[PDB]
């Protein structure tokens, strides 16, 4: 049974930070992927970054590019979202995201940030950032 | 090698994919297709480092071990040179590895786009199987 719980997030005045974490409980092999979508006020779920847990490339939204970092720790099963420079327009309830499929061939877990999160099985039950102007 | 269709689809049924796992022969044959056009010295550089490897382009970082990248899993637990071979055999037995518990055909994006659902047993007709 997949289970993701993550923590951080919370309220910050733009140009602040946060750093939002997540863990997975219950795989055994696995994840394939992890990753981070957020979901604004009445707006449909969007992608925020992604990474292979094996081999670590990572994949971001072009909103986020050179404001966020994701990095994973894949021994413990455990994704992280640094979150710098946050603007009132990243307010938004976040998702940590997890593919369980362990793919033949190369699989890169950039695919479902744009594909409305395709291929991503396991949800968490999201996590609120608030941005001040 | 690079396998004729039907040369490609009678060895896989002698080792046992006919049906393996309730995917009929033809399947396996088409995925093969999509992935290797049926050479078993199809190989692909992934950026990270890992290979995918033979006739159903089986990576490295998580199934076969090269050496080239420190610390992966070799789930099939055979080097990966095995799924360049003229013989078959590492390749289907670890494709039959891959295809367990809730990891279907899926596993291969290949398979799922362009043979799933399709009509897979015209791979295998007009086969001596
Ligand atoms: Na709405
Ligand atoms: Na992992
Ligand atoms: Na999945
Ligand atoms: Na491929
Ligand atoms: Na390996
Ligand atoms: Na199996």
């Amino acid at each position: 049974d997949v289970q993701l719980q993550a923590s951080g997030g919370g309220s910050v005045q733009a140009g602040g930070s946060l750093r939002l974490s997540c863990a997975a409980s219950g795989y055994t092999i696995g994840p394939y992927c992890m990753g981070w979508f957020r979901q604004a006020p009445g707006k449909e779920r969007e992608g925020v970054a992604a990474i292979n847990m094996g081999g670590g490339i990572t994949y971001y939204a072009d909103s986020v590019k050179g404001r966020f970092t994701i990095s994973q720790d894949n021994a413990k099963n455990t994704v992280y979202l640094l979150m710098n420079s946050l603007e009132p327009e990243d307010t938004a309830i976040y998702y940590c995201a997890a593919d369980s499929t362990i793919y033949a061939s190369y699989y890169e877990c950039g695919h479902g940030l744009s594909t409305g999160g395709y291929g991503y099985d396991s949800w968490g039950q999201g996590t609120q950032v608030t941005v001040s102007s | 090698k690079v396998f004729g269709r039907c040369e490609l689809a009678a060895a896989m049924k002698r080792h046992g994919l006919d049906n393996y796992r309730g995917y009929s022969l033809g399947n396996w044959v088409c995925a093969a297709k999509f992935e290797s056009n049926f050479n078993t010295q199809a190989t692909n550089r992934n950026t990270d480092g890992s290979t995918d490897y033979g006739i159903l382009q089986i990576n490295s970082r998580w199934w076969c071990n090269d050496g080239r990248t420190p610390g992966s899993r070799n789930l099939c637990n055979i080097p990966c040179s095995a799924l360049l071979s003229s013989d078959i055999t590492a390749s289907v037995n670890c494709a039959k590895k891959i295809v367990s518990d809730g990891n279907g055909m899926n596993a291969w994006v290949a398979w799922r786009n362009r043979c799933k659902g399709t009509d897979v047993q015209a791979w295998i007709r007009g086969c001596r199987l």
